[PDB]
């Protein structure tokens, strides 16, 4: 069961790592992609792709 | 130090209108594109309005400095909206200046963004409490305006709006004339519900 368990949460941790900011404007792509433009939404993509 | 606030929402909304309005002396978007402006949804835009001296609108941003963003006005560091200026001289010429404005000299708690600064009444300055004398120590902020044509061109008066809509917050309601379309299913297709994106 641990071997289940540890893999279960791992996964959990790692999918809910894609909702924080991370000192970005938003979470999601999209949001930034439609409300900015590539000049400036260079910097903030960078910041949530690392 | 008393500007409005008129509170807008449930219509559809524009921006290129304001693009041949008038060549602005600053329309500045933070957190926005202006070119995107009429593509997404907002929530309940607000509109502050007044006028100010033509060389202190840059006081106007999210953590600047200046007498007047620090007395009178303050925006959040997480601002997301814009700001529009324009040097209003022409209708605001007066030879003798117009002295109908006044704005703060020290307060003694500055503020925090976006509360409004109605005591506007006598002010204490310094030792010896005044209690409404005007004397020494006790100064008054109010101080009016030289918004007259001889005034230097930078020095004119200029009317300023800055529109801030907060986002993701409610049901939407002040995107702008993007049109509706008909509703398909079972088909991998693109949606975009009240700015909601996806596929």
């Amino acid at each position: 069961q641990d071997v289940v368990n540890q893999n279960a949460q791992a996964l959990n941790t790692l999918v809910k790592q894609l909702s924080s900011n991370f000192g970005a404007i938003s979470s999601v792509l999209n949001d930034i992609l439609s409300r900015l433009d590539p000049p400036e939404a260079e910097v903030q993509i960078d910041r949530l792709i690392t | 130090y008393a500007w409005n606030r008129k509170r807008i929402s449930n219509c559809v909304a524009d921006y290129s209108v304001l693009y041949n309005s008038a060549s602005f002396s600053t329309f500045k978007c933070y957190g926005v594109s202006p070119t995107k402006l009429n593509d997404l949804c907002f929530t309940n835009v607000y509109a502050d309005s007044f006028v100010i001296r033509g060389d202190e609108v840059r006081q106007i941003a999210p953590g600047q400095t200046g007498k007047i963003a620090d007395y009178n006005y303050k925006l959040p560091d997480d601002f997301t909206g814009c700001v529009i200026a324009w040097n209003s001289n022409n209708l605001d010429s007066k030879v003798g200046g117009n002295y109908n404005y006044l704005y703060r000299l020290f307060r003694k708690s500055n503020l925090k963004p976006f509360e409004r600064d109605i005591s506007t009444e006598i002010y204490q300055a310094g030792s010896t409490p005044c209690n409404g004398v005007e004397g020494f120590n006790c100064y008054f902020p109010l101080q009016s305006y030289g918004f007259q044509p001889t005034n230097g061109v930078g020095y004119q008066p200029y009317r300023v709006v800055v529109l801030s809509f907060e986002l993701l917050h409610a049901p939407a309601t002040v995107c702008g004339p993007k049109k509706s379309t008909n509703l398909v299913k079972n088909k991998c297709v693109n949606f975009n519900f009240n700015g909601l994106t996806g596929t």
